[PDB]
């Protein structure tokens, strides 16, 4: 009776949402963008290969200086590279071999990583004794760390396979806020430019927009037919894109509260591991389990180019803040810098 | 369960109770943003190769 | 190159796990091993100040246990209850219990000074040695050193090359016996060789294999009165036992030279022989072939029981068949369907002691060769003990030759002890017999193949090699242990000093989740590398560098065993269809790497399969 009367209310609500969304869908982005020039053929080339990892690379994150980047690997290490010269700044061997993710703090003073240990682990990069050491192990997740991002030196958001995300106070080592709502493994998060909101993508095939300060889901985006493996804010923070096992990426606008476009191709059958926009937002670069990364005109949905260098999954990618360079990490064990 | 189905309904009420803009307006605001920042994006608007670290730049900090 | 080189300390990574899997890293299992004890006392006497006096006192109580006479023990009894004891009772946490003290004072105060007088202290010393102290031992490098030695132990593979053969000392059945020296240690030994072809020719394959197994059951405990085994091995054409060394010829030959012996002389041979039998019976073995030819003499004239080929385990099933030599078998042995136990030997002993005094078996009249007559006399004839025999001797021989097992000496419930307390042996202190302190009566002086070895025949000897742990440890203990210990201490400090010049690479195994590490060689082109195994991968390096290459546990489809040439290896079958082959420096090391690798890849493939970002997908 009560499980019925609420589930009957659940649809009438779900309807109101579909219908309000439909009320706004007066035109399509591809109709709106129809008149502007194409970007033409984007042919980027490998300008660096980064060697040192002895096994698959899982994650990478550029520093805000657009010069150094961290990479996380199956070989149990993090490596911080000087992309301009190819030199290693640091090689950090980890306590748990099972890292899946890594983050560089905006300051440059810190990096974070973790995985099947279920512990986001913070590393201090400029000690009083000039060494690289663990300043904090953040326990509390009951599932694997899938992704994490700093707001500042003392705050970080984590996504977990326990299906929760969380915001931490690093000094006290406690979850300030827990973000419950996903019903399957969360796999990525991305912070909005102003660190006020963030989005997460899960194995429930939905993305959720969270209010960081309050601790709640404001909007929930569907459309995908399979796990969302990656997520990313468009540079002005009014939209984001997703990467899925269903072989598509999608653009989602916050204030329209719905999908605006799909990026796909009959010839592309495999899943997307990673996503990022160019600086202006015009290009959406996505990494694939077919060894390539595809470069999409985010406004027209056309395919603009391809980065074809790796010999195994492209497993992660980032664009630099100055927009000069794309980094790709691969299961082949190398990173590559493109432009 | 009966807790967790009222939690859904309360959450759905939050999601319904936003107000929204036309997709026409949304798309236009994104399109306008890209055009404003096209000249600042090196992947669209290449910069001189002597200022590109990965092409021909020699001097650094 | 002929001496022992211990493996490097890093072997501990693999040996501790090996021993732990067998629950052999315990105070009891290590302390009771000779080399384990010597290393533990070194730790205690020299590196843990708070355990010194305990071990010192332990060793003082042991000296006391071995003192021969009651007058000596009365002396040490008090002598002991003075120096250390006053330190022990005024040292905190170190007082002995009153229960233990009272017990000791109750004997001591009544002038009672048995060897076990101080036993209650032994128990409490052990109580205080088995906790913190032992756990500190394990952490210490003296346990590293135990692992180093243990690994040598468990990797013994003998060949004729490991022994320097000197001279023949007995053409026997399936081959000959040599006097030799183990090159390793210099220990003097007998080598018994049995020709594999001859064994096949006389259908003598069960006899050799029974000798192997029986020596095995009997060679523990360090028996002075049995020719025991230390090692067993085999070449393509030989079987080899390495046995106690007896230069002195057998009692049958000496009886031949000397003529018959008196009572005084027969008594001495009898005493020693009886303790030998006590040793077997207590390990549930029945010798079955007691006769003078199976009694050997050492250079001083002390004796041991010899050919174990015909002996029998009676712990579970009892034997029943007629087995032995014809003037010397018990009635119950000769009788076809009738089972028997140790009973056989005590009757045998009767016949043998009779022979020593008279020249012939009691059931062999006027040199007869009807073995059916001899057997019949055994089963039916009362033994005619001569007038000149003393009443004591008659008592003993009537006892041993009693046709009824339920009436026979040594078969009435208390075994050897019944024989020992016979009035023939009234004069003997049997501790003194055991310690080989009575003077021997005789000091020895100075002196076809058209047959094929098939595939099947060798399969009878795959499980033939053996090493009796306590024999080897005692061999090492009493020869080269101390000098090789110091010598490798010398090397380790130098290698440490040479790594210091380099600016030592802080072990790459620490601070992570490394499961196990050590040397193995990959692939002729055998490339010795150092490997670290991690829960999700296996790395290796050459020297002076961090690992630059690896194999992930994801790639490993299976870890199986395989023989390359004649040395054994690990075959990893790898995802792309590639072999990866590892060779290990010792049997122990092969057993752990096989196990840990298997465990690591089975666990890793379970974990990855439920991580959506690590697992493989529809490509
Ligand atoms: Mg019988």
């Amino acid at each position: 009776s009560e499980l019925d009367q609420l589930r009957q209310e659940a649809e009438q609500l779900k309807n109101q949402i579909r219908d309000a969304r439909k009320a706004c869908a007066d035109a399509t982005l591809s109709q709106i963008t129809n008149n502007i020039d194409p970007v033409g053929r984007i042919q980027m080339r490998t300008r660096r290969t980064l060697r040192g990892h002895l096994a698959k690379i899982y994650a990478m994150h550029w520093g805000t200086d657009s010069r150094l980047l961290v990479s996380a690997s199956q070989d149990g290490k993090l490596i911080i590279w000087d992309s301009y010269t190819t030199n290693k700044v640091h090689a950090i061997p980890l306590r748990s071999s099972w890292v899946m993710t890594c983050a560089y703090a905006p300051s440059g003073n810190y990096v974070a990583c973790g995985g099947l240990d279920n512990i986001c682990s913070i590393y201090n990069l400029k000690t009083r004794e000039g060494n690289v050491r663990v300043s904090r192990e953040l326990a509390g997740h009951t599932g694997y760390l899938s992704c994490c991002r700093f707001l500042d030196d003392n705050q970080i958001v984590t996504s977990s396979g326990d299906t929760t995300c969380a915001l931490w106070d690093i000094e006290t080592g406690q979850q300030t806020t827990t973000f419950t709502g996903h019903t399957g493994d969360v796999m990525s998060l991305s912070l909005a430019p102003d660190t006020r909101l963030f989005v997460s993508g899960a194995c429930d095939a939905s993305a959720k927009l969270w209010d960081v300060r309050e601790g709640m889901c404001r909007q929930t985006f569907t459309g995908h037919e399979s796990d969302i493996n990656a997520i990313c804010f468009f540079p002005n923070g009014n939209a984001f894109a997703t990467g899925s096992d269903d072989a598509t990426c999608r653009l989602f606008d916050l204030r329209a509260d719905q999908e605006l476009m799909t990026y796909s191709h009959d010839n592309i059958i495999c899943g997307i591991t990673s996503v990022s926009f160019s600086k202006s937002g015009r290009l959406l670069l996505a990494g694939y389990d077919d060894f390539n990364c595809n470069v999409w005109d985010a406004l027209k949905a056309d395919r603009a180019g391809v980065l074809a260098g790796h010999d195994n999954r492209v497993s992660c990618l980032g664009v630099t803040d100055d927009g000069m360079a794309v980094a790709t990490g691969s299961w082949d064990s190398f990173l590559k810098i493109w432009n | 369960s009966i807790a967790q189905a009222r939690k859904l309904v309360e959450q759905l009420k939050m999601e319904a109770n936003i107000d929204r803009i036309k997709v026409s307006k949304a798309a236009a605001d994104l399109m306008a943003y890209c055009e404003a920042h096209a000249k600042e994006d090196p992947l669209l608007t290449p910069v001189p190769a002597s200022e590109n670290p990965f092409r021909e730049k020699k001097f650094f900090c | 190159s002929k001496k022992i080189l211990l493996p490097e300390p890093s072997i501990r990574s693999v040996m501790q796990k090996y021993l732990e899997d067998r629950g052999e890293v315990t105070f009891e299992k290590i302390f009771s091993q000779k080399l384990g004890y010597l290393l533990f006392r070194d730790f205690c006497l020299n590196h843990l100040e708070e355990a010194r006096p305990l071990v010192e006192f332990y060793e003082e109580i042991k000296k006391y246990e071995k003192l021969e006479t009651e007058e000596e023990r009365v002396a040490r009894s008090r002598e002991i209850f003075d120096s250390y004891i006053m330190k022990e009772l005024l040292a905190c946490s170190h007082p002995f219990s009153k229960s233990a003290t009272e017990h000791v004072q109750g004997h001591l105060g009544k002038k009672q000074v048995p060897p076990d007088l101080f036993q209650p202290y032994i128990e409490e010393i052990c109580q205080n040695l088995r906790g913190d102290v032992f756990q500190k031992f394990i952490e210490s490098d003296k346990f590293t050193r135990f692992c180093q030695w243990k690994n040598v132990e468990l990797n013994i593979h003998l060949t004729m090359n490991d022994f320097s053969v000197h001279r023949i000392i007995g053409r026997g059945g399936f081959g000959e016996v040599y006097g030799c020296r183990k090159a390793d240690t210099g220990k003097m030994y007998a080598m018994k060789c049995l020709d594999k072809k001859r064994i096949k020719m006389k259908q003598g394959e069960t006899l050799a294999l029974n000798e192997r197994i029986m020596l095995s059951l009997v060679s523990t405990g360090d028996c002075p009165f049995i020719v025991c085994m230390s090692y067993a091995f085999h070449t393509p054409d030989k079987l080899s036992f390495i046995l106690d060394l007896m230069n002195g010829g057998d009692l049958h030959y000496h009886l031949s030279q000397h003529g018959v012996f008196s009572e005084a002389d027969m008594r001495f041979y009898a005493a020693e022989i009886i303790l030998g039998l006590e040793h077997m019976h207590n390990r549930f073995v029945v010798y079955r072939d007691l006769k003078p030819a199976n009694i050997l003499l050492d250079e001083h004239g002390h004796v041991r029981i010899s050919d174990l080929g015909l002996a029998c385990d009676f712990s579970k099933k009892k034997p029943h068949a007629s087995v032995g030599t014809h003037g010397y078998m018990a009635p119950e042995v000769l009788q076809k369907g009738v089972a028997y136990d140790s009973s056989a030997d005590w009757f045998s002993l009767g016949c043998m002691l009779f022979k020593l005094l008279r020249g012939h078996s009691p059931f062999r009249q006027h040199k007869t060769k009807d073995k059916h007559e001899i057997d019949r006399m055994t089963l039916t004839m009362a033994v005619e003990l001569p007038d000149s025999f003393s009443p004591e001797l008659r008592s003993l021989l009537e006892g041993l030759l009693q046709r009824d097992v339920n009436r026979r000496l040594g078969c009435l419930g208390r075994g050897a002890q019944e024989v020992k307390e016979s009035p023939f042996f009234r004069s003997l202190d049997w501790q003194m017999v055991f310690l080989q302190k009575y003077p021997p009566p005789l000091i020895p002086p100075r002196g076809t193949k058209g047959i094929k070895l098939l595939d099947s025949d060798q399969e009878l000897y795959r499980n033939f090699p053996l090493t009796i742990s306590e024999r080897w440890q005692q061999e090492v203990a009493e020869t080269v242990f101390d000098t090789i210990n110091a010598e490798t201490d010398r090397l380790e400090a130098r290698k440490k000093a040479k790594n210091k010049q380099l600016g030592h690479e802080e072990d790459y195994a620490l601070g992570k989740d490394c499961i196990m590490h050590g040397y193995m060689s990959k692939m002729t082109q055998w490339q010795r590398r150092y490997f670290y195994l991690f829960p999700n991968r296996l790395e290796w390096r050459g020297e002076g560098e961090a690992p630059q290459s690896l194999l992930t546990m994801e790639e490993i489809q299976s870890v199986e065993e395989t023989q390359i040439k004649e040395r054994k290896c690990l075959l990893l079958k790898i995802r792309g269809g590639k072999q990866f082959i590892l060779q290990c420096d010792s049997d122990p090391e092969l057993v752990q790497w096989k196990k840990e690798l298997r465990d690591a890849y089975r666990e890793a493939q379970q974990l990855v399969q439920r991580v959506p970002k690590m697992k493989n997908k529809p490509r």
